[PDB]
């Protein structure tokens, strides 16, 4: 599970 | 004229304060109508009673998933999903309000509330409108989130709708 939107 | 509309936000049930937005229906009518029926419930389902389920304090709000509560669910006006309308606005900074998505063309009724610049998201996400009033209600919902997103109390829409 990687929801997004994804960090940086 | 842009739409405007707004959320009163509660913690654990307690108001904690009103946000509004202005929707930018001359450059993406379709995706902020989405979010201006979903506001107003005008359909007969939208965002009254859902919560922001994910909050990363210097990132970013997210809500909008009023089926699932969890980030796995929601819906558009148009259909479980619609296409990405346009990429023509940026992540410019805190406040913008752009669509959250499972990839491309994947549109239904989550959302964030940016909280910083987050230019990566470009042309990946739909930007539709930004915070107006109530910046200061959105910074303090970022004292209820993680580096993961889990929130600590529960953050709610307790009413929203057309102003």
């Amino acid at each position: 599970p990687r929801p997004r939107p994804r960090p940086r | 004229v842009n739409p405007t509309v707004f959320f009163d936000i509660a913690v654990d049930g307690e108001p904690l304060g009103r946000v509004s937005f202005e929707l930018f229906a001359d450059k993406v009518p379709k995706t902020a109508e989405n979010f201006r029926a979903l506001s107003t419930g005008e359909k007969g389902f939208g965002y009254k009673g859902s919560c922001f389920h994910r909050i990363i304090p210097g990132f970013m709000c997210q809500g909008g998933d009023f089926t699932r509560h969890n980030g796995t669910g929601g819906k558009s006006i148009y259909g479980e999903k619609f296409e990405d309308e346009n990429f023509i606005l940026k992540h410019t900074g805190p406040g913008i309000l752009s669509m959250a998505n499972a990839g491309p063309n994947t549109n239904g009724s989550q959302f964030f509330i940016c909280t910083a610049k987050t230019e990566w998201l470009d042309g990946k996400h739909v930007v539709f409108g930004k915070v107006k009033e109530g910046m200061n209600i959105v910074e303090a919902m970022e004292r209820f989130g993680s580096r993961n997103g889990k929130t600590s109390k529960k953050i709610t829409i307790a009413d929203c709708g057309q102003l």
